[PDB]
Order: structure tokens, then C-alpha cells, then sequence
């Protein structure tokens, strides 16, 4: 879609996989603003919204929180401390056309500024002066839409770099979706810390003879002491006991 | 409600809109000048017509915004140039003409002849044909005939056309307000609106021609030296108290004396420096050419040629079928599409046009963010002679030297420096007294002070005056021979030559200080200098959305148009000059006094 | 602007307080690294406050 009708879409329910982007290796415009990459692998945040649009390569830097302009201040307006990251690749060899690819427009005149986190999508023309337009074209009517063209061997700065938006908020809505976390190798008969699904401590492994349900994480038997725990990744049961220790 | 925010909503519409039908026109006229077939011409004049007439739209719609209450001066420029009806003004009966007869001069222009009469055995077009019988022969009687066979074929069909031209042309202006049609091209360097900042257009003449009597010494030495050193070629020929034949002079009108190098080399017995069979023994191919032309730029710190160039633009001659013409020429597609158009060679001179026409791309880029409007030189000779005073330093032999063509051990005297400095005063500073006396006789046809008997007795007494010919037969008024140079013809501005050399040694001194060189001015190098890119940078960035006369207080301090930096250049020729010509008699008159 | 007071804005690691940290170094956060040419991840630390 276009800037004037870019998407909204709700990312929740799954898992992000952000390294794989870091390495990826085509990206131009791979900037964090009020974040780390690196922090935001340990903990995540919720509300993933994403937002898709077109921005022409020159007027890249325009989109960015605290930046003013064109584009930033009457098609997406991005709100103060903007808590987010932009990415941007070209696509000279699949966004343009022989002859000027006229699909991608974009609106260029605004009676009023745009608020934050706002979509303005209506057929209004411009006024200029102070005479109306009843629709026929006049001296102060000047029809905002226009159409970018993006021939194939347009400057760099006017080719169309692929961009996208990723927004991270916390609002009240608890339960939010994170990154995954890289696993080890396996260890046994070992006192070795572990960390699961939740729960962390020390002991040694050993065989069992029961079964428990498949419905469960983990459990405890007597005086709120974790004593059984079951990774999904196997589909294998290793039981946990404290290893050895004593007075000297 | 005010008109001052309804003009940058106008310019802001008018932006978008140009760049994207400016673009189509310059594509396909790019396409006419690389792969000719007999559709691409049509395919050009389809989209020029529909800009063409794009312009006519927008021109109504501004003129009924008032230009008396825009204090701003960057909309104030761009409102001035969008304001010019040109042909709308016009009838449609009258409008018609225009297209007509600017296609048949065209299409007349490009017809190639110097077959003899009553003698059809061959001739050929006027590169293949005209250059090699001008730069190479030295016979007298073949030469005579070749000025009758231009001047009596090609001009005689212009004298019921080219007056009828200049008679209601001129007449446009006052519709326009304007004075005369001369009048109207020095609205370039005309600044209005600011208080005390203000350049007249009458200011202009008066600079000029105050700076024309510095001028005149200088040739007064140059012209009696090379007159002894063409008498060896022609020893009865020519008497040495007098001028000299203007069919000797290099070209047809004798505007550049290149060729006069070899008849007239000072000290020939030293060879000359060249290396033009040293780079054919090593293999030396176009991308050698291109690759330290890219690495000169990002030393001195102007910016880089964009990937959009080397894989777009031709370099050798592709193909057999091809048979596009490669006039030197620079192309501005706009939305950051540049391209060089040229057939490349490996002689002295492609190899020195190859330096001079990227000077312009990268001019061009550097008002990239200014509006389209205001996407120009701030005159028509800032965009000449910045793609000239690169050509003066890829030339010195410090800079030969520096990446090492010459040989390590080639010494410096005052005869290798005399032969080269000469070579760059008879294209340079030969060309100065032509250029304007040229001009000066196109403003009086075009402010009409001139009658219809008196074209000939006005532009024969300045070749008598400065030139020096005395005509050997007596020629009446059924010849139109000053309509057919090239430039005049094309409807092309020759004022912008004067004001080249001017500009491009203003700039050449202006530099050279800021990187401290110690020494004269032709051994001065721009290169491993970023001080220097400031004072260039600074002034290329300003386009037209600043005056002019503001540009030279931004190099030289001098509001005005300075001529002292020119002499200096050429102090060690004029000193020799002096010395040799203890015993001429230097500086003619019209001189009927030996031979009356 | 009274720019003669500086600070350090970035560093990789936490050290021990009551220690001087003076040092040029340039912050390292992509994986290209940075040998004293300022690129889009070298991160100059330093800078002067207004
Ligand atoms: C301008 O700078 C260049 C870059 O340093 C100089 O080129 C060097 O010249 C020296 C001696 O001629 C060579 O030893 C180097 O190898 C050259 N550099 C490279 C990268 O090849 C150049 O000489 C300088 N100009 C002048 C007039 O000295
Ligand atoms: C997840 O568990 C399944 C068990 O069916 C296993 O086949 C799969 O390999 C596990 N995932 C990974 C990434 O190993
Ligand atoms: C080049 O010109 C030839 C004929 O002169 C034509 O057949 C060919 O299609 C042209 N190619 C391009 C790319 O314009
Ligand atoms: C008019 O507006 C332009 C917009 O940037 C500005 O650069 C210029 O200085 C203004 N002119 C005056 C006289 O204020
Ligand atoms: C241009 O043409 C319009 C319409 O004919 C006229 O009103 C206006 O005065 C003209 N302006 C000039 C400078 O000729
Ligand atoms: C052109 O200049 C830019 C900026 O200095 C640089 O990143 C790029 O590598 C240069 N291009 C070439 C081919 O060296
Ligand atoms: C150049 O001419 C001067 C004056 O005659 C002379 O002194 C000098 O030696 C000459 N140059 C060389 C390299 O001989």
C-alpha cells in the first residue's frame, strides 16, 4: 500500500524472530531509535503493530521520531519518544517499470497537520484561496494526489526503497509475545543449573519408574519443593534431585 | 487568504508535475542521440510538443498573481522565468511560423556539400569531408574555392527568410514588456526586488565595455607574432607590415587558431609532450578513463558519480548499424538521471573533453535539492566555465607528471612552457575580441537602429577594423553570409563566451590562494586540496535561487566584474611578446599605405 | 552554547565507581567494526552539552 493508505496489522500470538534481520545483509536504513537491538531479545514488548508504506530514497530520513518535513508532517506523522526501529531495503529490481510506474501516490497538500498515529484517506481537494471548487478544476483548487514515477533508471536518491515500521508500546494489556531464546546442549547426572519454562534451580538427573499425565509442566511433592520437570523439545522425561551436599 | 501562501501551494504542484514530464522528453531525446531510427524521431517530437505545451498552461496561470507584495526572493525567481508567455502572445497565425521555419533551418543545416560545379566526382558530410582539408592542407588556391563553396550555396537561401526573422521577432518584446529582443536575453543577469543589491541590465554593456581596452594590448602582441611564423609556409604570399587572410585562421570564421600550432610552434627542435603511442603499447581501455577521473573528484572532496551512470551511459562505438551523432553536448535528464554522451578516442582532445564535459555532471547534481525551477546554472555562463577551469589543470604538466604519463626525468625550461602556455592563449584569449564584436552586431538587428541598407557597411567596417581585411572584390547586399555560423542559427546565447574565459580564471586565482600555492598560475594544481572544495562547494549549491553578484563576493570580494585577473596570467608571454617585437610595427590601423 | 563541558554517552561494560574512565574509544554495537573511520555503527561517544 501506499503512504496515504498504509496498513495496520496486529502482530500478537507468535513468536519474532529479530536476529535473523540483524544478519540479513541487505538492509540501507537499519536504525533503532530509544532502543537497543540487543535488548530487546532478552525481554520483548507487546503491541507489534506493524505499518507497510512506500517512501521515496531521497525522503528516507524523514521518517523518524523528533524529524520534520513533508512527508513526516501530512502522510505519517510519528508520535514523540517513539519507541521503534525502520528498516528500509531498495527494490529498484521489482518496485519500478519501463515508461514510470504511476501506482504509487502519495498525498502532498493537507489543510491541517497530521496528529500522531492518524490515516487520512478522503476524495477532498485542496483549497488554496478562499473560492470553493464544486469539482472542476480551477486556479486555487490544485488536487492534492500525485503520482511519483519511478523509472528504471532514476537516481538513486529517487528510487523506491522498500520500508517498513515496527511500533513497540506498552499499553495496561498484559501477556505480550517475545523473542526466543537460544537453547544449549544437554547435560546428564550432572549438578548443573537449569532454567526452564519458568522455573530455575540446581540438582542432579536420574531415571524413574512413574508416569505423570501429559498436560503438565512441571510439580512438587512434599513442602513446596520442585522436584520434576519435562521439556517439550524431546518428548523425553528427565527428573531432577538435589546433588550432594553436607556439613564438613 | 494571502497571495504569498498561494504561490508556494502553485510551485509546490507545478514541482511534482514538471520533473515527471521533463523526464520523458529528456529520455527520448537521450534515446534520438544514441540509437537513430526513423520512429525515435517522431517518438521525440511527440513528447517534446506535449511539454512544450505543459509550459503554456502553467504561464496563463501565474501571470494573475501579483508581484508586487512577494517579499520572498526565492519564489520571486522562480515566478519571473514560469511568467514568460514567449509565443503566447502570439496569434495563431503568427504562432505557426515559429515551428515552420526553426525545423527547415534544421534539416538545410544538415546538408553536407562541397562538390565543385560542373565537376560531380565526390564530397563528403562535414566531419569526414570539411576538417580534414581545413587542418591539414596548406595550399592557397583550394582553400579560396572551399570559402565560395559555403558561403554562395547554403547562405544564398537565407536572405528572404532571416529578414523577415528579425522584423517581427523583436516586435514580441514590447507585448512583453520588454525593451528589445537583446534586451531580453540579459534578463538573465538581471536581479530585481532587493535594496541596494540591485544590477541593472544596461550595467552590463558598461562593465563589458570598460573591460574590453585591457583586452585589446594583449592581441595587439599576439597577432604580430604569429604573423612571422606563417610566412615560412607562404614567403610571397603574405607581406609582413599588414593582417592576415581570414581563410588562414584555423576555421571557416576563424573563431579558434588550434591548427595554426603546428605552422606557428615556437621551438619545435625539443619534441612535444605526448604519450599518445605510449598507452597503446600498454592496452588502455574506457574504464581506465572513467576510474581516475572518479578518484580526481573524492580527493579534492567534491561527491562521486552515482551507479546509475556506468551502467547506463555507452563508451566505445557499439555496433555497425548505429550511425548516431556524438556532438559534444551535457545532458541533464533530472530526478537524479545523469549521463555523458560521447565517442570516445585516444587522442589529446577526447581525452581532455572527457575531463571537461563531467565538470557539468557534477555542477549539475549539486543543485539537486533546489527546486526544479531553480535547477540551473545562477547564469548562462557559471554552467561554461565551471566545466572549463578543470580542463586548465588536467593540462599543466605538474599534473601529467603526478600520476605518471610523462617520463620521472623531464625537464622544466622556459621553452617548454612558452610552446604549451600558447597553445591555451590562441583558444582562449583569440576568441575574446570575436565573440563580442559578433554579439555587438546582433544587438543593433535586433534593437532596430540599423536600416535595411545599412547591415553591410556596419558589419564590414569592424572586419576592417579588427580583423583587417581589405575586400578584393566588391560584394553587394544579395548575400546573407553573417547568418551562417552554427551558434547564431541554433538560437544560441554567444555572450555566454565572453563571460566564460572571465569567470573561469576569477575562479582559477581564487582557489589557487585558498590552497597556498607557491608560484605562477599555470603551474598551480587544484587536487589534494580540500580548502578548495569550500570555496567551489559553496557557490555550486546556490543555483539561481541566489543573485549572481552575490557569487563574486563569495570568491573575490569584488562586487563588480574584474579584468586585473587575467593579465596575470599571461605575464611571461607578453614579456617575450615585448622583447620581440622591439622592431615591428606593432598595432595596425586600416592600412592602405604600402600597396595603395 | 557553552561547549566546553563534554560527557561519555555510550559504553560497552559497567566498571567499578569511584573509577576515571578516559579513553577515545568508539562504541561497538553492529557486527562491522569501527577502526577510527566514523561509519553508521561506530557511535562517537562524545559530545558537548548547550
Ligand atoms: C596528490 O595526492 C596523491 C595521493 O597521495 C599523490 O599520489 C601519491 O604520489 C606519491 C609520489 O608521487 C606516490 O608514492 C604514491 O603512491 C601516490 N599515491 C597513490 C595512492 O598512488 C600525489 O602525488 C599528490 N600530488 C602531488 C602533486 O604530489
Ligand atoms: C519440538 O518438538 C518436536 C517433538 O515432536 C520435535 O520433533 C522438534 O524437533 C522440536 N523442535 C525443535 C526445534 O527441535
Ligand atoms: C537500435 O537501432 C536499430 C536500427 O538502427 C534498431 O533495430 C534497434 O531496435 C535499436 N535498439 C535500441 C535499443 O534502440
Ligand atoms: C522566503 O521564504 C524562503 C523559504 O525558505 C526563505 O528561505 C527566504 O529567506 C524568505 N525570504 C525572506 C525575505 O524572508
Ligand atoms: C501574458 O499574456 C496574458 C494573456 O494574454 C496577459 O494578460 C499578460 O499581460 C501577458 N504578460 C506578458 C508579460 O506579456
Ligand atoms: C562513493 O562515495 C561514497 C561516499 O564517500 C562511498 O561510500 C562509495 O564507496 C564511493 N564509491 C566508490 C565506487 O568508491
Ligand atoms: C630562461 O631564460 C632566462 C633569460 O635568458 C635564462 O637566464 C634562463 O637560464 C633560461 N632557462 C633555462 C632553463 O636555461
Amino acid at each position: 500500500a501506499s503512504v496515504y493508505a498504509w496498513n495496520r496489522k496486529r502482530i500478537s500470538n507468535c513468536v519474532a524472530d529479530y536476529s535473523v534481520l540483524y544478519n540479513s545483509a541487505s538492509f540501507s536504513t537499519f536504525k533503532c531509535y530509544g532502543v537497543s537491538p540487543t535488548k530487546l531479545n532478552d525481554l520483548c514488548f507487546t503491541n507489534v503493530y506493524a505499518d507497510s508504506f512506500v517512501i521515496r530514497g531521497d525522503e528516507v530520513r524523514q521518517i523518524a521520531p523528533g524529524q520534520t518535513g513533508k512527508i513526516a508532517d501530512y502522510n505519517y506523522k510519528l508520535p514523540d519518544d517513539f519507541t521503534g526501529c525502520v528498516i528500509a531495503w531498495n527494490s529498484n529490481n521489482l518496485d519500478s517499470k519501463v515508461g514510470g510506474n504511476y501506482n504509487y501516490l502519495y498525498r502532498l497538500f493537507r489543510k491541517s497537520n497530521l496528529k500522531p498515529f492518524e490515516r487520512d484517506i478522503s476524495t477532498e481537494i485542496y483549497q488554496a484561496g478562499s473560492t470553493p471548487c464544486n469539482g472542476v478544476e480551477g486556479f486555487n483548487c490544485y488536487f492534492p494526489l500525485q503520482s511519483y514515477g519511478f523509472q528504471p533508471t532514476n537516481g538513486v536518491g529517487y528510487q523506491p526503497y522498500r520500508v517498513v515500521v515496527l511500533s513497540f508500546e506498552l499499553l495496561h494489556a498484559p501477556a505480550t509475545v517475545c523473542g526466543p531464546k537460544k537453547s544449549t546442549n544437554l547435560v546428564k547426572n550432572k549438578c548443573v543449573n537449569f532454567n526452564f519454562n519458568g522455573l530455575t534451580g540446581t540438582g542432579v538427573l536420574t531415571e524413574s519408574n512413574k508416569k505423570f499425565l501429559p498436560f503438565q509442566q512441571f510439580g512438587r511433592d512434599i513442602a513446596d519443593t520442585t522436584d520434576a520437570v519435562r521439556d517439550p523439545q524431546t518428548l523425553e522425561i528427565l527428573d531432577i534431585t538435589p546433588c550432594s551436599f553436607g556439613g564438613v | 487568504s494571502t497571495i504569498e501562501e498561494q504561490a508556494k501551494t502553485f510551485l509546490d504542484k507545478f514541482n511534482h508535475e514538471a520533473e515527471d514530464l521533463f523526464y520523458q522528453s529528456s529520455l527520448a531525446s537521450w534515446n534520438y542521440n544514441t540509437n537513430i531510427t526513423e520512429e525515435n524521431v517522431q517518438n521525440m517530437n511527440n513528447a517534446g510538443d506535449k511539454w512544450s505545451a505543459f509550459l503554456k498552461e502553467q504561464s496563463t496561470l501565474a501571470q494573475m498573481y501579483p508581484l508586487q507584495e512577494i517579499q520572498n526572493l526565492t519564489v520571486k525567481l522562480q515566478l519571473q522565468a514560469l511568467q514568460q508567455n514567449g509565443s503566447s502572445v502570439l496569434s495563431e497565425d503568427k504562432s505557426k511560423r515559429l515551428n515552420t521555419i526553426l525545423n527547415t533551418m534544421s534539416t538545410i543545416y544538415s546538408t553536407g556539400k562541397v562538390c565543385n560545379p560542373d565537376n560531380p566526382q565526390e564530397c563528403l558530410l562535414l566531419e569526414p569531408g570539411l576538417n580534414e582539408i581545413m587542418a591539414n592542407s596548406l595550399d592557397y588556391n583550394e582553400r579560396l574555392w572551399a570559402w565560395e563553396s559555403w558561403r554562395s550555396e547554403v547562405g544564398k537561401q537565407l536572405r528572404p527568410l532571416y529578414e523577415e526573422y528579425v522584423v517581427l521577432k523583436n516586435e514580441m518584446a514590447r507585448a512583453n514588456h520588454y525593451e528589445d529582443y537583446g534586451d531580453y536575453w540579459r534578463g538573465d543577469y538581471e536581479v530585481n526586488g532587493v535594496d541596494g543589491y540591485d544590477y541593472s541590465r544596461g550595467q552590463l554593456i558598461e562593465d563589458v565595455e570598460h573591460t574590453f581596452e585591457e583586452i585589446k594590448p594583449l592581441y595587439e602582441h599576439l597577432h604580430a607574432y604569429v604573423r612571422a611564423k606563417l610566412m615560412n609556409a607562404y614567403p610571397s604570399y603574405i607581406s609582413p607590415i599588414g593582417c592576415l587572410p581570414a581563410h588562414l585562421l584555423g576555421d571557416m570564421w576563424g573563431r579558434f587558431w588550434t591548427n595554426l600550432y603546428s605552422l606557428t610552434v615556437p621551438f619545435g627542435q625539443k619534441p612535444n609532450i605526448d604519450v599518445t603511442d605510449a598507452m597503446v603499447d600498454q592496452a588502455w581501455d574506457a574504464q581506465r578513463i572513467f576510474k581516475e577521473a572518479e578518484k580526481f573528484f573524492v580527493s579534492v572532496g567534491l561527491p562521486n558519480m552515482t551507479q546509475g551512470f556506468w551502467e547506463n551511459s555507452m563508451l566505445t562505438d557499439p555496433g555497425n548499424v548505429q550511425k548516431a551523432v556524438c556532438h559534444p553536448t551535457a545532458w541533464d535528464l533530472g530526478k537524479g538521471d545523469f549521463r555523458i554522451l560521447m565517442c570516445t578516442k585516444v587522442t589529446m582532445d577526447d581525452f581532455l573533453t572527457a575531463h571537461h564535459e563531467m565538470g557539468h555532471i557534477q555542477y549539475d547534481m549539486a543543485y539537486a535539492a533546489q527546486p526544479f525551477l531553480l535547477r540551473n546554472g545562477a547564469n548562462e555562463g557559471f554552467h561554461e566555465a565551471v566545466g572549463e577551469i578543470m580542463s586548465l589543470s588536467a593540462a599543466t604538466p605538474k599534473h601529467l607528471k603526478s600520476i605518471g604519463l610523462l617520463s620521472p626525468d623531464f625537464q622544466e625550461d622556459n621553452e617548454t612552457e612558452i610552446n604549451f602556455l600558447l597553445k591555451q592563449a590562441l583558444t582562449i584569449v583569440g576568441t575574446l575580441p570575436f565573440t563580442y564584436m559578433l554579439e555587438k552586431w546582433r544587438w543593433m538587428v535586433f534593437k532596430g537602429e540599423i536600416p535595411k541598407d545599412q547591415w553591410m557597411k556596419k558589419w564590414w567596417e569592424m572586419k576592417r577594423e579588427i580583423v583587417g581585411v581589405v575586400e578584393p572584390v566588391p560584394h553587394d547586399e544579395t548575400y546573407c553570409d553573417p547568418a551562417s555560423l552554427f551558434h547564431v542559427s541554433n538560437d544560441y546565447s554567444f555572450i555566454r563566451y565572453y563571460t566564460r574565459t572571465l569567470y573561469q580564471f576569477q575562479f582559477q586565482e581564487a582557489l589557487c590562494q585558498a590552497a597556498k600555492h607557491e608560484g605562477p598560475l599555470h603551474k598551480c594544481d587544484i587536487s589534494n586540496s580540500t580548502e578548495a572544495g569550500q570555496k567551489l562547494f559553496n557557490m555550486l549549491r546556490l543555483g539561481k535561487s541566489e543573485p549572481w553578484t552575490l557569487a563574486l563576493e563569495n570568491v573575490v570580494g569584488a562586487k563588480n566584474m574584474n579584468v586585473r585577473p587575467l593579465l596575470n596570467y599571461f605575464e611571461p608571454l607578453f614579456t617575450w611578446l615585448k622583447d620581440q617585437n622591439k622592431n615591428s610595427f606593432v598595432g595596425w590601423s586600416t592600412d592602405w599605405s604600402p600597396y595603395a
